């Protein structure tokens, strides 16, 4: 059969970074390829359609190339930002030439740039009940990695970026909680 | 929309000689459409264990098909092929002349 | 045109129940497929069409049927649901495959989960905890966390509500809910959010905030006699008013 | 040359379900393969030095035939349309593919050609990099596919998986495959009235089926008017034909019927004797 | 062996 894989599975780049998303399959005898966006919990949006005659296709900073005789497509994210943070799938024409096979995607992380780091973990009080709360470390930059728990009962989330774009500004964040009361959000973190 | 009549031979595999075994052929060719019915015959009785080549076509676009059996031909016996087909009013039968 | 709908988004089956996920486009399409995501699987085919009346197996057509009567509609069908049919199922169509026109659309997908027993079914519990003293005097800003506890399967829709407006810009949730016994298989999960807004919006009492989870569980056909609620589909929410502190 | 052909036929019948699809592979004039879709609905082997092969090519090949019959079905939808006929009639689509070697071995050519209701429709260009319409508005689809596209991957068919497949099933089947059988060749006198009688030349248990059969009359350097049969297959793998020629009763042994045949190493003439 | 595409037909 037609076989699709896409390197690598997963990708980290700082923003402003060019990135290429690379495409390989086994038959070179393809009508089409296309390049498709999937953002979280949606379905799959087409990008760039490359016909099998044609070298290259172009929207805006994404460039797509196509080499039949090698099995290859790179898709060329130039000066990447957050935003094209989403999941990048290449598929091809089957064998048959009939529907389309799928590379299993590439998951494609734009760390936003935090400019002034300020690194602090605080303590959020249940609205409902006192005696309830959460810890909430924040501000801290895009490269630090959220460390596992390695208590089981002490959870704690992966990070997340929001964009207060009324003030120009962004903020990485984590949660913890435990259901104890022998545990303090100080070195909560590690 | 072209419409071809079978042109039919009726012959065996080996020059026939009444009591030794050999094959009746019936071959079916230059015909369109491909739907077409055709039975070897013993003594005006079709013949059971018939086998057919699988449906091909020449140059012309045209059928052809080999209809046969195993048979022991005798002083008495008449082998013939009846072949039906949309450019026949009647059924077409052609008897085994052992010079043809 | 409509292009690519799906019925249902969500759903909860029994193993051994039979299910029909339903496809429809308005583009005129001859051509339509089905596919199944996995985790580090990727996208594969289960079945395809290349006309009504014409149907043809995929990668994976085992344990599914498809029909396709009218140009508009290509049904799956789940014979005798599995565990190991718990995916998200994508249907697509397109104008052609070989042809220019040979853009592909899909349909916003429909989660399912099989389950041995709907016993482990539960609905989320949520909280908002209002945001730091110390955060408001060292940052001036405010942030929110919403938490969803103890839901399964992981079948949420978290939102944040501000003045009974849906917020689209100033918030993230986790990329994947926690398991809150990651040892048990059967463990329900746990996710949280955040809302961040200036100190002055917080400290406005006529602004009010409200973190939603939408829910989907079992259906109004499924059979329930535990001594517990249904845990149908539902809306779970928790609220906080702004305060001049 | 060697040759290895395929003949595709899809047979529409509205209201009875698919269309009846029929394939069968010929490697020079002996059939290999065959696919029936009312027959087991898969690729069979129809030469014993074609049994021996795996699952894994007899599931490619009902496969690659089953996807055929599949768009065979969505194009004799488009030709209906195309000639504007009725959703009640019968059509035919016919495909025929062959690539052939040269004395060394290599690619010499390859062919493609569609008939729809038995008259040429489309045919791929002796480069293989277009289709000529040999009916009016007969295309590659133009808004579904694509004329260089199509046309490419039959050319990559052609030159390359047809000409290594070809070199495979010749060494599988080499011992009947590669043996040349000569015509065992005789004359019969068959009176049809008082003034005149039919000479026919006989050639039988030959391979390949290529062969002349020609009448002469001597001392005349010209051919006769000749009534030739169809070449016709023994069963065996061998062929038959005659040639008859019809000539005035008791002037029989002034013509001679001229046999070639590439297994003959040199033109063989007959002359009936009473 | 067979080709694993068939030429899809049009018109015009």
């Amino acid at each position: 059969a037609q076989e699709v894989t896409q390197i690598p599975a997963a990708l980290s780049v700082p923003e402003g970074e060019n990135l290429v998303l690379n495409c390989s399959f086994t038959d070179s005898a393809i009508y089409n390829l296309q390049w498709f966006r999937q953002d979280p919990g949606k379905g799959l949006t087409s990008l760039l359609l490359i016909q099998s005659s044609q070298r290259e296709q172009t929207s805006g900073r994404l460039n797509a190339s196509l080499d039949k005789s090698s099995g290859r497509s790179t898709l060329y994210i130039a000066a990447s930002q957050p935003g094209d943070s989403a999941t990048y799938l290449c598929a091809v024409t089957n064998q048959a030439g009939t529907a389309l096979i799928f590379g299993k995607g590439t998951t494609l992380s734009v760390s936003s740039n935090i400019q002034n780091p300020d690194p602090a973990v605080y303590q959020l009080r249940d609205s409902k009940s006192s005696d309830k709360s959460v810890c909430l470390f924040t501000d801290f930059d895009s490269q630090t990695n959220v460390s596992q728990s390695k208590d089981s009962d002490v959870y704690i989330t992966d990070k997340c970026v929001l964009d207060m774009r009324s003030m120009d500004f962004k903020s990485n964040s984590a949660v913890a909680w435990s259901n104890k009361s022998d545990f303090a959000c100080a070195n909560a973190f590690n | 929309m072209i419409q071809r009549t079978p042109k039919i031979q009726v012959y065996s595999r080996h020059p026939a000689e009444n009591g030794k075994s050999n094959f009746l052929n019936c071959y079916v060719s230059g015909f369109h459409p491909s739907d077409i019915e055709v039975d070897l015959l013993k003594n005006g009785e079709r013949i059971e264990k018939v086998e057919h080549s699988d449906l091909s076509f020449s140059k012309d676009w045209s059928f052809y098909l080999l209809y046969y059996t195993e048979f022991t031909p005798t002083e008495k016996d008449e082998y013939a092929c009846r072949v039906n087909h949309v450019t026949l009013s009647q059924p077409k039968i052609v008897k085994w002349d052992r010079d043809m | 045109n409509a292009g690519v709908t799906q019925t249902p988004k969500f759903q909860v089956l029994k193993t051994g129940q039979s299910m029909t996920l339903q496809c429809s486009q308005d583009m005129n399409h001859e051509y339509m497929s089905w596919y199944r995501q996995d985790p580090g699987m990727g996208l594969r085919l289960i079945h395809y069409s290349v006309g009504a009346g014409i149907t043809d197996q995929g990668e994976v057509p085992n344990g599914y049927n498809v029909s396709r009567s009218t140009t508009e509609d290509f049904p799956l069908r789940l014979l005798s649901a599995a565990p190991s049919q718990t995916s998200v199922y994508f249907c697509a169509s397109s104008y052609s495959i070989r042809g220019s026109r040979g853009e592909q659309f899909f349909g916003p997908g429909t989660r399912l989960t099989v389950l041995e027993d709907l016993k482990n079914v539960f609905p989320p519990e949520v909280a908002v905890f209002e945001p730091s003293e110390a955060e408001i005097s060292h940052t001036q800003k405010a942030t929110l966390v919403c938490l969803a506890t103890g839901f399964y399967p992981d079948h949420v829709e978290l939102s944040w509500w501000v003045n009974g407006k849906e917020v689209h810009s100033g918030v993230c949730t986790d990329p994947q809910p926690l398991k809150e016994q990651p040892a048990l298989n059967d463990s329900r999960y746990a996710l949280s959010s955040r809302l961040r807004v200036s100190a002055t919006f917080w400290q406005d009492p006529r602004n009010h905030f409200r973190c939603q989870v939408q829910f989907y569980g079992l259906s109004e056909n499924d059979e329930w006699t535990q001594d517990r609620a249904k845990p149908v589909t539902q809306i779970v929410s928790a609220e906080a008013w702004g305060r001049a502190d | 040359s060697h040759s290895l052909k395929y003949f595709h036929t899809s047979v529409s019948r509205p209201g009875r379900g698919e269309p009846r699809f029929i394939s069968v592979g010929y490697v020079d004039d002996t059939q290999f393969v065959r696919f029936d879709n009312d027959a087991s609905p898969r690729m069979v082997p129809r030469a014993p030095w074609m049994e021996q092969e795996g699952s894994e090519y007899w599931d490619r090949e009902t496969r690659s035939a089953r996807d055929t019959a599949q768009i065979f079905r969505v194009n004799l939808r488009t030709l209906r349309g195309c000639y504007n006929q009725s959703e009640a009639g019968s059509h035919t689509l016919q495909w025929m593919h062959g690539c052939e070697l040269g004395p060394d071995g290599r690619f010499l050519r390859g062919y493609e050609q569609f008939a729809y209701d038995g008259k040429d429709y489309l045919t791929l260009n002796e480069d293989l990099r277009s289709w000529t319409a040999v009916d009016t508005a007969a295309q590659i689809s133009e808004q579904k596919s694509n004329d260089a596209s199509e046309a490419e991957h039959q050319r990559a068919y052609l030159e390359d998986t047809c000409v290594e497949w070809l070199h495979k099933y010749l060494e599988k089947g080499k011992e009947t495959l590669l043996h040349l059988e000569p015509p065992k060749t005789h004359v019969t006198h068959h009176p049809i009235s008082d003034h005149e009688a039919t000479l026919r030349c006989w050639a039988l248990g030959f391979y390949p089926a290529e062969i002349t059969l020609t009448w002469q009359q001597d001392g005349e350097g010209h051919t006769q008017d000749t009534e030739l049969v169809e070449t016709r297959p023994a069963g065996d793998g061998t062929f038959q034909k005659w040639a008859a020629v019809v000539v005035p009763s008791g002037e029989e042994q002034r013509y001679t019927c001229h046999v070639q045949h590439e297994g003959l190493p040199e033109p063989v003439t007959l002359r009936w004797k009473p | 062996r067979l080709p694993a595409k068939a030429p899809l037909l049009g018109c015009g």
